[PDB]
């Protein structure tokens, strides 16, 4: 129904909304000094949400209208790129982060050794040209005004795409931007169990450590994991319906509000 | 223990800077006469144009 | 009963003391005009260091700087272009001294291996050779100052002091009656005395002729970390860990000012007048450094901008900027 | 700028690049800081001593596993050691030294672990801690000439923990006797921190060869603890 | 200690190629500068050449440049200096000149005895020959098309002594100073670009010709010289 849709994503900016300030808040206050990498991180999971969260109000009015596009259409292109594009590269940006951690626990001294914030910011730039490229190239590629199909007969934003395009094209990029990054984050996860598990401080702080590194795996599973499940269903069935894969935009919207408390943790 | 003897004649020794000792007030004079004296060429205390300043950006 | 007449003695100096002073320097200098509030800019900013630094001297031409750092190096630096003019290694990376000659020609360092090392800066190979190794002390040195570029006068944690001879390197003159670790020193601008404060909230004034200590003064209660005369010479300010400063005058003998405040509570590691004297800058283990009226006591401004601790400050002989290094291994230049 | 200009900055940037090819060499190892009383073997902690650098200060140099360890020991200082003990605040741990064997000086070295421990500056540096001479304590403690109750009252009123730790089964007392020894120095370390630098309690002997592998996974342990807490994991 | 000492000069032809050799030892090579310095039989002094600390900037003179390769080798503290299609206008002396940069330096303190081989700013003395006594005090002058002063309070004029048959020295550099090892009766002074030298009280180890050199890389200009006779 349009009227829960509506509901979940006004209560998803507003609980994102605050949450994603104060996090900026207190990464920018720890990252006032030494730069640390996962501060570095950190910056840029909160902007990717609060980019998510500036985005949320246009898809808001865009289920109120049920389908419809009250917004011109000359803003219609960039809003993908302000909704669609933090969505996926958060999901990298843990895997990251995550690794980091498994280069902190397993390897300590090289780790120590051999850690540069400048290495963190180049991966980091990295992950934003492979997501933008691979990204905005299959955008124009496939896809009258661009961003836009209108039904016969029925009001013209992204969700008129015909099955057959549409299904090889996103399962390209939601394979490579999602899957391979949930590879890394599980193995560094396991790799850090491994390595909490060899020694530590108390085992209630080994238990406390062990539930912070797996924020990752909690974030990229529990909403970005279901939408992703049904792209990846839309293209092996492309017969199946679209309600369960807008309710996947619904549980991947969900995230701003899922990881800043979390992933993040400096809130 | 000649400890003992040493400190006291070094106590003796600084009691005979007893004429040195001059009044509080004169000091503090003094010094203030310096401070005023002194105060134009100091450039912490009135910052100085760029011009003639080393440290220019 | 030489014991007890030790207590009359100091009894007795209380008695002389109340009778030389009937008012305090507040009163005095209360009819003068406060300064105001001072705001400092930072102009250059000394990067190159690896290691959290301890010392550092300016250059009686006030433009060359020498620093000494835990990196096992000392690096003398162009001020005005921010250059790197000298970088010597040194045999033991820990050093907490430094020092710069009048002259420009030598450089002295020191710390935990009970040995003063000191550098020829100038010399027809091109490089710097160790000069001299002064060594005798028993304990660290603490701080060191060139007189008259051919002799020496340091301090070291054995609870005493020395004045070396370059030349033939051995103690010309030994000071002693500290009961803790010596800590700082300030030459006298006529070179004739000097103080240097302990670690029993004691300062001693000596004379380098005779060899003796003319004067003792206390009033702190903890540590000593910093001293330095006032221009004339006939005052000097010290800098303890109880978080207060304190001015006392040798003629006087006596307390004139107390520098502190409710809302500091950290040590004191470095302490340095103005040219004129009127402006006493201090540096705290509160990341910053404050700037206090000397006639006045009061917080006349802060300068604020290291992510560490403190450890050393300096004022230009022209007095047109003011260096402070503190643990970041950073050198910070403020106008 | 003129042409001197020119070539003092080249001179300048030719010292810089110096500098952090000496700066990178000097991160490449690993730092450490003895500490100890007279007669607790102390200089016997690793079975090869070096006197490189030989002045009032010892330094040693060891390597395990292809890195590098410097070992600091002071013996030319006085009683007093608070002022320049904030030298070493940046040293990876340090490493404390305790004869066990004797039980006079076991208040002492308590006391100086105490203030050790609790030290402005040694705040986040981690403690290594050694019962030196564990054979002799074992024979003093077998003759029973010398009752340890005489000094600590609080041992006959304490019982050993269900923890066997001792593979080949020692007399009782012994282990009764050391595990009272570390609970001792453990109780110390634990009643401050927080968590912030933890002691590692071991036991050695004069014969013992197996001492660098216990400070190398010990360092190995501290490098993993400084780098959890840097992406806020503890 | 410190020896400069040049080799690989001779006889060569028109159109041919040499190498010249200069070995330095008693100082820290690898940190000096070097210059190879030309000085015609006739002339004078011309500059040449010139390698930096650490083979890093280099530059060479408009007569030779693109004919002229310099290089230096820090671990046997050797300067070499090949030379290509050599011309008529190339038979001279070569000087190894030793060189340091920093705030307060004497970039020209040293020079090599030299080779010889045989097959912009102008800097104008205000002399080329005058007669002098012993005993009293003479001037020397020389001016500059433009004025060396710059804008960090530095003028830029080095003076050198060639005494016949010795490599010729240092005396005062960057009007600052008078370099090391000579005695405090040469004076300089001057402003824009007009300068002077003077002696207060000559002897007989005074007499030689006298340059005057302006410090800019690309041009590096000598002076004509004004040799003193004794009389
Ligand atoms: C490439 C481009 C060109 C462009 O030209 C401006 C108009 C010039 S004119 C009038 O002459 O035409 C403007 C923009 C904004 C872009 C762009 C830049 C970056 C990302 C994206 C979208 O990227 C997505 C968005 C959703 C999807 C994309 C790509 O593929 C999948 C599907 C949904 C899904 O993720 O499943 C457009």
């Amino acid at each position: 129904p349009p009227q829960l849709s509506f509901g979940l994503y006004v209560a998803a900016f507003a609980l994102g909304f605050p949450l994603n300030v104060l996090a900026i808040r207190g990464a920018t206050a720890h990252a006032r000094l030494r730069l640390t990498p996962s501060l570095v991180y950190a910056l840029n999971l909160g902007c990717s949400d609060l980019l998510l969260t500036v985005s949320l109000p246009l898809k808001a009015v865009e289920a109120l209208a049920s389908g419809a596009w009250p917004l011109p259409a000359s803003l219609c292109p960039v809003f993908a790129v302000a909704h669609f594009f933090p969505l996926y590269a958060g999901g990298g940006f843990l895997a990251a982060l995550s690794a980091g951690r498994y280069l902190g626990a397993a390897f300590p001294l090289g780790y120590q050794a051999f850690r540069r914030p400048c290495y963190s910011w180049g991966v980091c730039a990295a992950i934003w040209a492979l997501v933008l490229c691979h990204l905005g190239l299959v955008f124009g590629l496939e896809a009258t005004s661009l961003g836009i199909n209108t039904p016969v007969n029925g009001s013209p934003c992204l969700e008129a795409w015909d099955p057959a395009s549409a299904g090889p094209a996103r399962f390209s990029l939601s394979l490579l931007l999602f899957f391979l990054p949930l590879a890394i984050t599980a193995f560094c996860y396991v790799g850090c169990l491994r390595a909490l598990a060899r020694s530590g401080l108390t085992h209630r702080r080994k238990l406390r450590a062990a539930w912070v590194a797996g924020g990752a795996l909690l974030t990229l599973l529990l909403c970005v994991g279901p939408y992703n499940a049904s792209n990846v269903a839309s293209f092996l069935y492309p017969n199946l319906g679209g309600s369960w894969r807008k309710l996947g935009l619904i549980t991947g919207a969900w995230s701003v509000v899922l990881n800043p408390l979390v992933t993040g943790y400096l809130g | 223990n000649t400890a003992s003897i040493a400190q006291a004649r070094k106590l003796v020794e600084q009691l005979k800077a007893n004429i040195d000792r001059i009044k509080v007030s004169k000091a503090a004079a003094d010094l203030m006469a310096y401070c005023e004296a002194h105060a134009k060429e100091d450039p912490l205390l009135t910052p100085v144009p760029a011009s003639e300043n080393p440290f220019r950006e | 009963q030489l014991r007890q007449e030790a207590e009359q003695l100091k009894n007795q100096i209380r008695d002389a003391r109340k009778a030389c002073a009937d008012a305090t320097l507040s009163q005095i200098t209360n009819n003068i005009d406060p300064v105001g509030r001072i705001q400092m800019r930072t102009r250059r900013t000394l990067r190159g260091h690896l290691a959290k630094i301890y010392a550092m001297h300016w250059g009686t031409d006030s433009r060359l700087l020498v620093s000494a750092s835990q990196d096992g190096k000392l690096i003398i630096w162009d001020s005005y272009t921010t250059n790197k003019v000298h970088a010597i290694p040194l045999r033991s990376s820990w050093v907490m001294t430094c020092a710069y000659a009048p002259s420009g020609n030598y450089v002295a360092c020191g710390g935990l291996d009970n040995i003063c090392s000191i550098y020829n800066l100038k010399t027809r190979e091109g490089n710097v050779r160790v000069s001299r190794e002064l060594a005798g002390h028993t304990g660290y040195l603490s701080c060191c100052r060139f007189l008259d570029d051919n002799q020496i006068v340091t301090s070291s944690g054995d609870t005493t002091c020395a004045l070396w001879d370059i030349e033939t390197g051995q103690q010309t003159t030994t000071f002693t009656g500290h009961t803790g670790d010596v800590m700082s020193l300030s030459l006298a601008p006529d070179t004739r005395l000097f103080v240097s404060g302990a670690c029993d909230a004691s300062a001693k004034l000596w004379d380098v002729r005779e060899g003796m200590c003319r004067q003792t003064f206390t009033g702190h209660e903890s540590d000593i970390n910093a001293i330095c005369f006032f221009p004339n010479g006939n005052a000097f300010a010290t800098g303890s860990d109880d978080a207060t400063c304190r001015l006392f005058d040798l003629r006087a003998d006596q307390e004139l000012m107390t520098y502190s405040h409710d809302n500091i509570i950290c040590g004191i590691t470095s302490v340095s007048f103005s040219k004129s004297g009127r402006l006493l800058l201090a540096g705290y283990d509160d990341f910053n450094c404050n700037v206090w009226d000397a006639l006045k006591a009061d917080r006349a401004g802060v300068l604020a901008g290291h992510d560490n601790r403190v450890s050393c400050l300096g004022v230009t002989d022209d007095g047109m900027a003011v260096a402070t290094g503190s643990w970041d291994s950073f050198l910070k230049i403020w106008n | 700028l003129s042409a001197e200009d020119k070539a003092a900055v080249e001179r300048s940037k030719m010292i810089d690049r110096n500098l952090r090819e000496d700066g990178e060499k000097a991160r490449r190892t690993l730092r450490l800081l003895l500490l100890g009383a007279d007669n607790s073997g102390k200089s016997t902690i690793v079975k090869q001593m070096r006197i490189l650098h030989t002045s009032g200060i010892f330094e040693t140099k060891f390597q395990v596993d292809k890195v590098n360890f410097h070992m600091f020991d002071v013996g030319g200082q006085r009683d007093e050691r608070r002022k320049w003990i904030q030298c070493f605040n940046d040293v990876t741990a340090i490493i404390f030294v305790v004869d066990s064997s004797d039980y006079n000086r076991l208040q002492e070295a308590l006391n100086d672990f105490k203030s050790i421990w609790n030290n402005r500056w040694l705040r986040t540096i981690s403690v290594i801690l050694f019962l030196n001479k564990q054979d002799l304590l074992a024979e003093k403690v077998l003759a029973g000439k010398s009752k340890i109750e005489d000094y600590f009252p609080e041992f006959a009123r304490y019982t050993t923990p269900e923890d066997a730790t001792p593979e080949p089964g020692e007399d009782p007392r012994v282990t009764r006797a050391k595990y009272f020894i570390r609970k001792e120095f453990v109780d110390i370390s634990t009643a401050s921190g927080d968590g912030r630098h933890i002691c590692y309690p071991h036991f050695t002997c004069a014969v013992d060869t197996e001492n660098a592998r216990r400070i190398f996974n010990d360092c190995k342990d501290i490098i993993l603890q400084m780098n959890l807490r840097e992406y806020n994991l503890v | 200690d410190v020896q400069l000492v040049e080799s690989g000069g001779g006889l060569v032809q028109p159109g041919g190629s040499r190498k010249l050799s200069c070995s330095a030892s008693g100082f820290a090579f690898s940190s000096f500068g070097m210059h190879w310095v030309r000085q015609a039989p006739e002339k004078g002094l011309e500059w040449v050449a010139y390698i930096s600390s650490g083979s890093g900037t280099i530059y060479y003179a408009d007569t030779v440049k693109g004919r002229f390769t310099i290089s230096r080798d820090d671990p046997k503290n050797t300067l070499f200096l090949q030379m290509t299609s050599l011309r008529s206008e190339d038979t001279a002396m070569y000087y190894c000149v030793r060189s340091i940069y920093y705030y307060g330096s004497s970039p020209f303190d040293f020079w090599g005895q030299g080779t010889t081989l045989t097959v912009d700013i102008v800097m104008t003395q205000a002399t080329s020959s005058v007669p002098v006594t012993p005993g009293e005090s003479v001037s020397i002058s020389c001016r500059s098309s433009k004025s060396l002063l710059h804008s960090n309070g530095n003028t830029y004029l080095y003076w050198f002594l060639q005494r016949p048959g010795q490599s010729p020295q240092l005396l005062i550099y960057r009007m600052s100073n008078l370099a090391s090892g000579v005695p405090d009766r040469f004076s300089g002074s001057g402003s824009g670009t007009a300068f002077t030298l003077t002696i207060s009280r000559l002897e007989a180890e005074d007499v030689g010709v006298y340059y005057c050199m302006q410090h800019l890389e690309y041009p590096l200009t000598f002076g004509a010289g004004t040799k003193l006779e004794l009389k």
